[PDB]
């Protein structure tokens, strides 16, 4: 016979002593662990809500494996991938690209958990963490890996994020500050609570549905198995968060919460948010990313942040607003900086696609669907070269995304400037800003594309020149999903 | 003489960089901000004046003031805006 | 032109061989080691910024291009799972098997009271091996380096997890003992752990990548294998405890695999001149710890100095065969 | 370490004693075992080609439903079929009715000579046999059972064999005799040799690029795993009629392989024919189903039958000139008698698909075309009811199938009837009729349906009457596949 | 009307309980009991159609409706390759991991002996269940029960197949033995296997299906499992055999489910008037060899007659709690 | 008076049961035939006769014998087939 599992569960977990040979803050470096003067005994009350031991881990996990493998294989010869929707295909080109590596750096994430954190059941935890996203990156480059053959586009799932290109140096921005260079304790809050608790999971669902709308199975498939492992590690800010709030740290835990919220929030509103309301055919569209926002993912942040004894952050009414106008400046400026991207971006402004627009958002056509009036009439006119660029649009020094917002009858754009020894930083929001205000040490010297540019780095220092610099070429440099064909609707 | 600003272009979406010159009044600063906003995503007004504005504080120059004059910091945002005058 | 489409990945294109699932999903994805002066997309003098450059650039440990590492055994992701699952289906095969047998009621009193002191506390020393290979992951310089790491640290877990379990069957099968109580007070006060102890505690805080591979990979690992698993096991099937003595021989298989990749490791590092005098320093300075490890406990067991002459030479083997 | 299987696969398979307590012929029932006079030491020369050892088997096969299974679960909710081509549709619910609980059937004919075959090899082979047939009849209940909510068609997959509807009856006629009412070494070389090994093996490998073809994976995966099944248990005849040959009995076996062909064909010339040449749309149609015979079957047939050193059937000749014709008989039988079958046949005379006939066969549209010809005028004219049928057709007393052939210009059309014992038989062909010579007493008295219908077995003595006695009502009861839209190109 | 779409297959369709995979894959398939007068689609005087009317709707064990037999375990193929793989892990790994340590090595000569004798030449008792459960397959009246027949059969030939696999390893091990060679004449001269090898051969030909369910599946499976399993694996533990005794252990798992069907069934009869009386003349025909199989074997084994009292007592008991 | 023969009807693909009587001559034989086969497959031929012909030896009887005078076996097998007489 077998032991039940809550009989010897515990014992996995009773894994803490007392050092001899080397002191406590030897071990565990306070700029490794973040145990912030909460002893080891209060670390101790730490407790997972979702419980898994070794053998069951490599039990089911084996088996969603041989259930996505073999989705892949049957699926290959049918090549649905040459067929599909430009905008789809372009939907997966950036998704591989933006994340798969990132996968991969978050065993490093978990690891850094596994190592530091003074309670035992954060560090078994993170060890399946750690195995959770070493599948995530590999699955991620063994899939897109199978369409090599069909564009160079595809070699970017495992380029991305090694090149300077604007796109990937606002995912490492992101990515290195919520969990490569963070303490443990804030790797479990600012990753695993904010950003994938808060956003992937949710993320990860709707974009599995989508998938499948769009007739691609294999993605469908490889996207929500990925989804069924995200809880169990991403419970793991949860347990943090109350015990830094029962001892006396309120304070440092809602701060943090505050800024991987927002910058979770910024990455999401250009790799989301355009695909949802742009890329996704119209008659797919199920929601729009603002209703998608309201419905599944900011509620359950109040109600999350309630429970943990937490506040709504200090920007959520601000930020509340934003949900009608962010995502479509970084829509609108990706799709008009389209050689810098690897991907073909999706214009999305079709009549029809202007009708639903305007439902989802009164006051679109206005606003937005100016800018988009004059490519219009550029394109019906026969003067393609005034709907590329001829300069860099300002990026924001915290989130590397350019600082966009209403334009038309609503002009709105503004720019959060700060002084700061003698340097002058731009910031494309009020908390952009205020991320580095409440640390300035952190972000400092780093300098984005355009200081870069500004700063003799870029060499030819013309348009080329960063082309060469971002990695970019003929072949990989974004143009327009659909070839222009929606423009014939105008003429 | 060359200098580097950054433009906030009336009714356009996004902030750009636009390289002056320390000797370029401000209607020249406005001609060459323009040429990255007026016909790319912003429609002529012709029975308009370019007015160059300070970002940060709202401060307007007047059309015939040069860089040089202006007190700018190298990558200062201005607003270019749409007035008679 | 426009950039052609490729036949594998760019950075593995023109290798003669087309590149393994093991090739294709495990080479070349760190990126920090993109820029040494700043490995993150952040201040550059942030602490981890800091920590990375001392502990992973400036390493002794040097290679022109540590991405050239492969694993031996090839393992991903998908195939240590293939791989754990069977051994797993036999391990706990023989926990239901023998259980179901009465095996914990014929173990005689004073095998009992052995388990207690020996076999119990190694929940500590095998969950610091799962910190000790956790921290090599997210140090070493090559992402093919790290997945050892990371297969090696579910493997310590995996031992843990073994040990958690039987230390419940035996806590219901002799609740007189403390199983499961006790066991902290007996790592951190038994002598016959101390030597262990202190070596894994030191092991713990070497920060750096090459040095912390040596310590444990190569130093503190033989050790512990050979005293845990081989004495302690080979000594339990003598006792009568067969589940034991199977058990302790299945997790080696798993330690077999920690030494063929740092075998792989070392073979690789010995291309640059320097190379091996610097491992051989690290080994000098950590296996006298390990000596006083295998003599505090070997001694403590049953033919105890002949226990400890066996892990003593069979510890350094592991070393002297990778040219050490 | 491990053994290697070369080095203990033999005493699996050493499992032969001489009996003691009871004789040998009570051991090994003459009837239940068809050792033919030749002795347990001969049997024991029997060697399968393929080898497989149980702890392979399990470990193989868990593998190959775990796929199967997930691939399905997958798929699932996009409902391909509610939107699959009728015809496709038609060809699904065809094959689950006829064939899944003859699957199941098939393990018994294992079970046969896994207890009653005197070489120690075939027993354990038979084993995995019985073990695969047991998955094939079971999986392709789960299957269907996905559809039952669509359509009480679906049900066909588990009543279809529990019925008298002419089809079902050609379907136990054909089986009972190939492998459920014959010894042992008879069922190796009848069913796995000749049925399995000669048609079933290819004609799942044309099927699985069919269902991928027409867009149905689930399908695709379903077959084509079963396919990777076949040659484990097929390959059992082949050593048997080694056997048969070195011994005395090249005649014995010769008689039942060319019996075995004959049946298998005819079945397959209604079952497969119809579908590959009529129901497939144009657009899919890789080769003719005459093309698909000779390329993949009939020349696999001379090449078996010369390395086993038998000879072509007296019968080949006029089986290749047949590929010309029966199965366009059979096809329009079923599509003119329509609400006979539980499926809903598709004409395939559009005119596209006419001159797609008339270059596969020469010959056609003066021929097999006159009859669409008279069908075609009534429904472009307004008369349905000419196109349905108020009488039976004659059914051949050996295959339970219609006797139909060559209409219009060349029309060829025989009955090849026999007077024994008093009562008077009719055969679709000279081979069908000579089924029944060489063994009248394993046939005499079975009825066909006309038979039946003739002898007062049927009432009401009526077509409502049939169709009751065969189990059929509205909703269950065959129509046109397209609903007569081929019908609109002639106006 | 037309017929409705039903929510099951037609022959389930109103059963309160949404039906199991496993009734959906596994009741009312067997065809041939539509017609009892004709139960193949040919002549009716076909020795097949004779074959079972007698053998399977003579039989005087009786019920009204067998297909309401169910599998009180629910195998269906899916699942029955999922539990074996499990089982067939742990076996594989016993075997790869006792070689690994020389266990062969360590039995005693004697111990070798008595495997050649009484191990050994049960390939052929296994290989004759084999055809014994299979033939209850291919008569029963009911695809479940047929079923139940079907992954038995596949038990036995796993039974049949460790062995082939052992005595090889024995073989390689003990070369003079004739392990491999001699297991034929052990079976057919030595007194010991004569008991069994008559209570096989004569169960081989009862044709009834009751009658084969109840000879193979109630009398000469506990008697095959008592002596081979049961009492030669506890004597094997007891000589240092850990492999054999652990294996039988592990093939005692299959048939305790072969014996929770039989009583299933066996339940299911009970509910008709005379079975019970139907099946103890079977159970009291067939015993004495059973009785004579077990004396044979067991007592030519060390402590022989306590081994034949308690394996007369513990196949009693198989059929004492099914109500017989 | 009721008797059972199958019907081989010329150019048609397919031969069928028909219920003929006794006293039928062949002319109302070929009658009741053409019903399951004139217009439903096969195409008039009205310049023609319908005569009725044994299908297994080939004899031809003439329009005017009836089914009892022509010593056929019950479901026996028929040529329907196009002549001139
Ligand atoms: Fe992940
Ligand atoms: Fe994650
Ligand atoms: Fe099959
Ligand atoms: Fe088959
Ligand atoms: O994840
Ligand atoms: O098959």
């Amino acid at each position: 016979s077998m032991l039940k599992r809550e009989d010897w569960y515990d014992l996995t977990r009773t894994t803490n002593w007392t050092p001899k040979y080397v002191t406590e803050n030897e071990l565990f470096p306070e700029e490794m662990s973040g145990a912030r003067g909460i002893s080891m005994e209060a670390w101790e009350k730490y407790d997972e809500p979702y419980k898994i031991t070794y053998p069951e881990y490599v039990s089911i996990q084996r088996e969603k494996d041989s259930g996505a493998y073999s989705i892949k294989a049957a699926l290959e010869r049918d090549g649905f991938v040459d067929r599909a929707d430009p905008g789809w295909v372009s939907t997966m080109q950036l998704h591989f690209g933006a994340i798969a590596l990132e996968e991969y750096a978050a065993s490093t994430a978990e690891a850094r958990m596994a190592r530091f954190a003074k309670a035992p059941g954060n560090r078994n935890m993170a060890t399946f963490g750690m195995m959770d996203e070493n599948r995530h990156g590999q699955i991620q480059l063994y899939f897109p890996y199978a369409n090599v053959k069909r564009s160079r586009k595809w070699d970017w799932a495992h380029k991305a994020i090694h090149t300077n290109e604007w796109a990937a140096i606002a995912a490492r921005s992101f990515f290195d500050d919520m969990m490569m260079t963070r303490d443990s304790v804030a790797v479990s809050i600012m990753l695993t609570f904010a950003f994938e608790t808060g956003f992937c999971n949710m993320q990860f669902l709707g974009l599995a549905a989508d998938a499948a709308e769009a007739g691609d199975h294999t993605f469908a498939s490889l996207i929500s198995s990925i989804q069924t492992d995200e809880s169990r590690h991403a419970q793991q800010g949860g347990p943090s968060l109350k015990i830094l709030v029962e001892n006396g740290k309120k304070d440092e835990a809602q701060q943090m919460v505050d800024v991987a919220i927002w910058r979770s929030w910024k990455l999401f509103s250009v790799l989301t948010g355009p695909i949802m309301d742009y890329y996704t055919p119209l008659e797919s569209r199920n929601q729009s990313f603002k209703e998608f926002m309201l419905e599944w993912i900011v509620a359950q942040f109040e109600r999350q942040l309630l429970d943990l004894g937490l506040d709504k952050p200090w920007y959520w009414d601000q930020f509340m607003q934003d949900l009608d106008e962010t995502h479509h400046g970084m829509h609108l400026g990706v799709w008009y900086w389209r050689p810098t991207v690897w991907w073909d971006p999706a214009a999305g402004v079709s009549p029809e696609e202007r009708e639903w627009l305007e439902e989802k958002y009164p006051g679109w056509n206005d606003t937005w669907g100016q800018c988009w009036d004059v490519i219009t009439d550029n394109l019906v006119n026969g003067k393609p070269e005034l709907t590329v660029p001829e300069t860099l649009p300002t990026i924001c020094n915290m989130c590397n995304l350019p600082i966009a917002h209403t334009p038309g009858n609503k002009w709105n754009v503004k720019d959060y400037q700060l002084e700061y020894e003698g340097r002058l930083y731009h910031f494309g929001s009020e908390a952009d800003r205020w991320c580095f205000q409440i640390d300035p040490e952190r972000y400092e010297n780093h300098t984005n594309l355009v200081d870069r540019f500004l700063k003799g780095e870029i060499q030819p220092a013309d348009l080329a020149g960063a082309l060469m610099y971002m990695s970019l070429e003929p072949g990989v440099m974004g143009d327009d999903a659909h070839d222009y064909e929606w423009v014939k609707a105008y003429q | 003489a060359t200098f580097p600003i950054m433009s906030n272009f009336e009714r356009d979406f996004v902030i750009q960089l636009v390289p002056v010159d320390t000797e370029d009044t401000m209607d020249q600063v406005a001609e060459k901000c323009a040429y990255h906003s007026i016909n790319r995503r912003v429609h002529p007004q012709p029975e308009k004046i370019l007015r160059v504005r300070r970002h940060e504080d709202g401060t307007l120059f007047p059309r015939g003031m040069i860089v040089s004059d202006a007190g700018l910091r190298p990558t200062e945002t201005l607003d270019i805006i749409f007035m008679d005058n | 032109e426009a950039l052609k489409p490729l036949k594998t990945w760019s950075h593995l294109a023109g290798n003669r061989r087309r590149p393994s699932e093991y090739e294709v999903v495990s080479t070349n994805l760190h990126y920090f080691t993109d820029n040494p002066e700043r490995p993150w997309e952040l201040d550059s003098n942030l602490p981890m910024q800091t920590w990375y450059k001392k502990y992973c650039f400036d390493s002794p440990l040097k290679h022109d291009d540590w991405n050239a590492f492969r694993d031996p055994d090839q393992l991903v992701y998908r195939t240590y799972n293939l791989l754990q699952d069977g051994q797993e289906s036999y391990v706990q095969g023989l926990f239901d098997q023998l259980n179901d047998r009465g095996h914990d009621q014929m173990l005689t009193r004073e095998w009992v009271e052995t388990l207690a002191r020996f076999y119990t506390p190694a929940r500590y020393l095998f969950h610091a091996l799962q910190m000790g290979s956790v921290y090599i992951h997210q140090i070493a310089p090559a992402s093919t380096i790290t997945n050892c790491a990371t297969y090696e640290t579910a493997d310590h877990l995996r031992w843990l997890t073994h040990t958690a379990y039987r230390t419940r069957e035996l806590a219901n099968c002799y609740p007189d003992v403390g199983f499961g109580k006790r066991e902290r007070d007996v790592w951190e006060n038994d002598p016959a752990w101390q030597g262990f102890r202190e070596l894994i505690e030191k092991a713990l805080i070497a920060w750096d990548w090459g040095e912390a591979f040596t310590a444990i990979n190569l130093v503190t690992k033989p050790a512990v294998e050979e005293a845990l698993l081989q004495q302690l096991g080979s000594l339990a099937q003598s006792e009568g405890d067969t589940l034991l003595g199977l058990l302790a021989q299945a997790q080696k298989r798993d330690a077999e695999r920690h030494r063929r990749w740092s075998s792989a490791l070392v073979k690789m590092a010995l291309e640059k001149e320097g190379n091996r005098e610097v491992l051989q320093k690290w080994v000098a300075k950590w296996e006298p710890l390990a000596d006083k490890a295998i003599e505090a406990y070997c001694s403590a067991l049953p033919d105890g100095e002949n226990a400890i002459v066996e892990a003593k030479s069979a510890s350094r083997y592991v070393r002297q065969m990778m040219g050490l």
